């Protein structure tokens, strides 16, 4: 009795329901998305030319911070144990002229800038920028740099409106302005929270008696975007393996203590 | 991941899982709490700051089940429910 409802696919992000789970659950599906879903990042810098206006290691954290394509495809990015290849991203420029994410060329075609457009740093005349940026898997809890995008959730309620309330019409009228489900009977309406609720300060007083929110017991709603390295939805369906792996490498390891 | 066992008693176990962190440290120990025969079930974390990281486990039962049977049914019942989430998933999406 698990269902999903998709309700908005944006760029770079979507916006679902999850139902028939529970708040650790929930937790442990945001936590494994920001923590755990490996991505492709600059790990390691080797200049061999620096005569720009820049620090080394300031062009280097540039490099990591760029979104990586990563091909989960080829590799497995459920796996406990990641593989260490290793992707050569390189450089050989001169200015004058601002060198862009675009302007790497990468070892290896499915692994490189997914936006070719992010400024790196700028280049005067004659000055020239030369090095090998070294690109591994790795998972958010060990830097932000492989961190794959973020996750933004919150339990999906009601929030239930008397009529009895003073300018109740305000509160329809404001939830159908941000797109948000309202039902209206003789009593009251009645707010599906798909997104924030901002309730004005004027209607506080009301708070627990003409108005009360009520959690949906089990379901929450999500809004997840990527950096860019991997699709939303593959995100999700990654951490999801993930929880599989780690569970079943842990009964594992538990059937050694028997031994 | 690794299993170090630090200490046992009667109806106790308290181990390190290496290799782990709070989001399945979390989620075992709340799934854990489902089962009427655990008593106390918790973690802390060892060494936050350094490579060294790593959860530190209690688990007791009442004794109709050893910590070891609760640790095996708490883990399974996650794989379970990552596997019907990841189905439903895949429904939604493909």
């Amino acid at each position: 009795m698990v269902e999903f409802k998709i309700l908005e696919k944006r760029p770079d992000s979507i916006k679902f329901i999850v139902s028939g789970v529970d708040v650790p659950f929930a937790n442990a599906l945001r936590r494994t998305i920001l923590s755990e879903v490996p991505t492709f990042a600059v790990d390691e810098v080797e200049f061999l030319e620096n005569d720009s206006a820049l620090f080394d290691e300031i062009i280097a954290h540039r490099l990591a911070m760029i979104p990586l394509t990563t091909p989960h495809e080829r590799f497995s990015l459920d796996a406990l144990e990641l593989d260490d290849y290793t992707v050569t991203l390189s450089l050989e420029a001169e200015g004058p002229g601002m060198v862009y994410s675009g302007d790497l060329k990468s070892s290896d075609g499915d692994v490189k800038p997914a936006n070719p457009n992010i400024p790196i740093v700028k280049l005067a005349e004659g000055q020239r920028l030369t090095f090998n940026a070294y690109a591994r898997l790795g998972r958010g809890k060990d830097h932000a740099k492989w961190q794959p995008g973020f996750v933004y959730y919150k339990y999906l309620t009601k929030i239930h409106v008397s009529k009895d309330v003073p300018d109740w019409e305000e509160l329809k009228e404001l939830a159908e302005r941000r797109g948000l489900p309202v039902e209206e009977s003789d009593e009251e309406i009645v707010i599906t929270t798909i997104k924030a609720f901002y309730l004005p300060r004027k209607f506080e007083e009301h708070m627990g008696k003409g108005i009360r929110e009520e959690i949906v017991p089990g379901s929450f709603v999500f809004t997840v975007e990527t950096n860019g390295e991997l699709p939303v939805e593959e995100i999700v369906s990654i951490a999801l393996k993930i929880l599989m792996r780690k569970s079943d490498r842990f009964i594992n390891e538990l059937h050694k203590l028997a031994d | 991941m690794r299993i170090e066992v630090i200490r046992r008693e009667e109806n106790l176990l308290e181990f390190y899982l290496e290799g782990e962190d709070h989001t399945f440290a979390n989620l075992l120990t709340e799934t854990l709490h489902e089962n009427e025969h655990v008593t106390f079930a918790g973690y802390t974390i060892e060494h936050p700051i350094t490579m060294a990281r790593k959860p530190r486990f209690k688990v007791v039962t009442d004794g109709k089940i050893t910590p070891e049977k609760a640790l095996e049914e708490a883990a399974q019942k996650i794989f379970d429910r990552a596997r019907e989430v990841l189905e439903a998933w895949k429904a939604a999406i493909e």
